[PDB]
């Protein structure tokens, strides 16, 4: 084979290109912002309930309910982690494809962000746009009550801020029950996320 | 900068690290040169809390750098960014005071270089039996050529669609002022 | 000025502070001269460019000299040294190689080009709309508020200038949705509610310019029983006074 | 051949990845960072927040 040129050096390069276009892939969808924004302690915005998509504290990851039942859907094969020699060398009687994949010179490479930097990153870019609407986007984020704020787009979207003012409790109420039934719509369908998936 | 380097056993737990080899060159280690990842095995790098940018990726989490602490190479988690915690109130409100004229560039490539290759030439040169016995293989080398000439009008349609968007060419007054702006 | 009302922003603010703005336009300007230098890779991407097309050339020239099997990598010497009828066996492996060879070189090429395609693609249309005029879509033409932008022509690609406003200088102040005054709610028309301390003022977006509270800029339309948080205050007639 | 095959197909679904990543960027700025008016882009109806 030493004779037959360097097809394989171009196999390892295009490998490579891919893998780094990965990592580069992620980094730019998911670090939009360089600041870690916090929620306040106290939740209270008006009557509008975000205890869906914040963070849970008590469990350990530190991901909100919607996060787990989509991270419970998603059936992966590997994850990069350590395979280790001793594994298949363990001889359990049941030969998985994974150490028959190993064995042949293919192996799989972990990814640079964690899952819980993506998490953090997701959770501070929803404190920045709680607290503060859209000016952490453009600049240094300004403090601006949540009820203002949703007046301030209904005023973007052609409506008249009095209207809002004066259905305040009906919006929320609305805005709760269509959060609420997100999970219910995505648990009962059984191909709800079939693109990653596919990928896998 | 220097010559040391440092070494990562892909997907190796540290204790069934081997020290017969194929490579003949081996790394010895010492009390604090080892550190497990999630990516294997690190030896010749020191492990610290400190946390900075990511300089050098290695696994999960987990880069390399050089630092003069003496110079050495280190190794530690990345840092997401700058802690911040915005206060909120629902009777508060911030208004800014003061404005900032920023200027900021961005490159886009737009076209590449356009190649063609002879077939004759590049397989069988002077040859005329090469040739001749190449005759008989098809008609590839035609599907090369057509792909070859179809990269390269695409290249200067590019050009053409980017940079030709106006069909009037204006041209600047002699006198430049503009109210105190220099362009 | 005009790009300034876009974005959101009074003229009076452009015309009361026009040397300010233009001398940190030239201050930014003169900036980017200095930043390009500095920077020993900040035009990666089209040394990218050539440097694949060179290594690209230089692997397919490099292929020339492999044996694929046979006993030399030389027509002339297969020729020389082997029966006619027997040496096609040894010629034909050589043929196979560097067509093999070729269809690699295509292929990379080809995906080479369609990714160079989206690049061109998505550079026209940041032309059409950054620079032909102002764009309200976030982080699309610079990050911060847009108001223009400048083309440059650089070795196989484009650069473009973008000018931002950025707020700067913020302050605390405590605001409130609406004001009573004899049984009626006011909103503010353009702007917000804001309050120093004792007395009430109505202000813009991205400007601190307080003015006195006045039905000029205000709008009733409503009550005074129904909107959580209200503050009472006095609305100020202006053709009253006069009378 | 065998290798040559896997290589190519993979270059052709990163290529799609990439795409669609850049894609899912696109969004992330345009509609979650700010309100967006462009019609069907961040949903049916009349945009509010993300
Ligand atoms: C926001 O919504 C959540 C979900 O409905 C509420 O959590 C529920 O609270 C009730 C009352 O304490 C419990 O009986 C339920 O078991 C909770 N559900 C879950 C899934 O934990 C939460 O109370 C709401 N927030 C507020 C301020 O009312
Ligand atoms: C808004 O910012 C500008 C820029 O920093 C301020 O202009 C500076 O003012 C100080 C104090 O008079 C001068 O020493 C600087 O030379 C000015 N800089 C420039 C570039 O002219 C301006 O004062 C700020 N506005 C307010 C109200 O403070
Ligand atoms: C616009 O800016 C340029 C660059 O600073 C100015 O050119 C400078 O002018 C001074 C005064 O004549 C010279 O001492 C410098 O050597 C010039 N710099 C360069 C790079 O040539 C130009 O004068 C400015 N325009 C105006 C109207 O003041
Ligand atoms: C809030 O704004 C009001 C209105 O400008 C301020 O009242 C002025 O105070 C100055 C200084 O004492 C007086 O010279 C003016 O005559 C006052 N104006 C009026 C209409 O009474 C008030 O001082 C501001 N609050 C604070 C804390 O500075
Ligand atoms: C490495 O081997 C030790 C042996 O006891 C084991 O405890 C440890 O879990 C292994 N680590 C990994 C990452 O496989
Ligand atoms: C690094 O931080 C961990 C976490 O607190 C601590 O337990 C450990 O002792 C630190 N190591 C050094 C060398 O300071
Ligand atoms: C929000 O308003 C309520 C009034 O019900 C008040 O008790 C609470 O303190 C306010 N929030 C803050 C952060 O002050
Ligand atoms: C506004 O008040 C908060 C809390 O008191 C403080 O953290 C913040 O720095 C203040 N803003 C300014 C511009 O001083
Ligand atoms: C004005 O506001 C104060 C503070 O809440 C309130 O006590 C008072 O009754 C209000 N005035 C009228 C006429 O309702």
């Amino acid at each position: 084979l030493l004779q037959y040129g360097s097809f394989c050096t171009q196999l390892k390069r295009a490998l490579t290109g891919i893998a780094v276009e990965q990592d580069k892939n992620t980094q730019e969808v998911f670090a939009q912002v360089k600041q870690i924004y916090k929620t306040p302690p106290i939740k209270y915005f008006g009557g509008f309930n975000f205890s869906q998509i914040l963070p849970d504290p008590s469990k350990p990851s530190k991901r909100s309910p919607i996060e787990d039942l989509l991270f419970n859907k998603v059936t992966l094969a590997d994850a990069g982690f350590i395979k280790q020699y001793g594994d298949c060398l363990g001889d359990i009687a049941a030969r998985d494809l994974i150490c028959a994949q190993k064995f042949n010179g293919l192996t799989v490479l972990p990814p640079l962000l964690t899952d819980e930097m993506i998490a953090q990153y997701t959770s501070a870019l929803l404190a920045g746009t709680i607290t503060s609407g859209w000016t952490f986007g453009a600049g240094p984020a300004l403090q601006i009550p949540f009820p203002m704020q949703m007046a301030y787009r209904f005023n973007g979207i052609g409506v008249t801020q009095n209207v809002l003012y004066e259905n305040q409790k009906l919006i929320a109420n609305q805005f709760n029950s269509a959060i609420g039934k997100i999970q219910d719509s995505l648990s009962s369908t059984p191909s709800a996320l079939g693109k990653l998936q596919d990928v896998v | 900068t220097s010559n040391q380097v440092a070494v990562l056993y892909q997907g190796v737990n540290c204790t069934e690290v081997p020290v017969q080899l194929t490579p003949t060159w081996r790394v010895y280690s010492t009390g604090s040169n080892v550190f497990q990842t999630r990516a294997g095995c690190l030896i010749g790098a020191e492990y610290v809390n400190n946390s900075y940018e990511c300089d050098i990726p290695i696994g999960a989490g987990i880069c390399a750098s050089y630092q003069t602490q003496s110079q050495s190479i280190i190794a530690y988690t990345m840092s997401l960014g700058a802690e911040n915690s915005v206060a909120y109130s629902n009777n508060s409100i911030a208004i800014p005071t003061n404005f900032t004229i920023s200027v900021t560039t961005e490159i886009l490539p737009v076209s590449m270089t356009k190649t063609s290759v002879d077939c004759t030439m590049y397989i069988c040169g002077d040859s005329t039996e090469c040739s001749n016995l190449l005759l008989q293989y098809g008609s590839f080398c035609t599907q090369l050529k057509r792909a070859l000439t179809g990269i390269a009008v695409e290249q200067d349609k590019n050009t053409q669609e980017v940079f030709a968007q106006v069909k009037q060419i204006y041209k600047t007054p002699p006198i430049k002022y503009f109210g105190g702006f220099n362009f | 000025a005009y790009r300034f009302n876009g974005i959101g922003v009074t003229q009076n603010v452009l015309y009361e502070n026009q040397k300010l703005i233009a001398n940190q336009f030239n201050s930014a300007i003169g900036k980017i001269q200095d930043s390009l230098s500095s920077t020993p890779s900040a035009l990666g991407k089209l040394q990218d460019v050539v440097n694949h097309n060179a290594q690209a050339l230089n692997t397919l020239v490099k292929q020339l000299s492999s044996k694929f099997g046979a006993i030399s990598s030389v027509l002339n010497d297969i020729l020389s040294r082997l029966d006619p009828p027997e040496a096609e066996v040894q010629i034909d492996r050589l043929i196979t190689g560097r067509l093999q060879s070729l269809q690699t070189y295509v292929t990379q090429q080809l995906i080479r080009a369609a990714e160079i395609r989206a690049s061109a693609n998505l550079a026209a249309t940041k032309m059409s709309e950054c620079v032909l005029g102002q764009s309200k879509r976030v982080d699309f033409c610079g990050k911060g508020y847009h108001l223009m932008s400048f083309p440059q022509s650089a070795p196989h690609g484009v650069v473009f200038l973008h000018v931002t406003y950025v707020p700067a200088q913020e302050k605390n102040f405590t605001t409130a949705p609406a004001i009573c005054h004899d049984g009626k709610a006011h909103f503010p028309r353009e702007g917000v509610f804001v309050s120093n301390g004792t007395h009430w003022f109505v202000t813009q977006r991205n400007f601190y310019e307080p003015q006195i509270i006045t039905t000029d800029n205000t709008f009733v339309s409503g009550n005074c029983d129904v909107v959580i948080g209200i503050v009472n205050n006095t609305v100020y007639d202006p053709l009253q006074p006069e009378l």
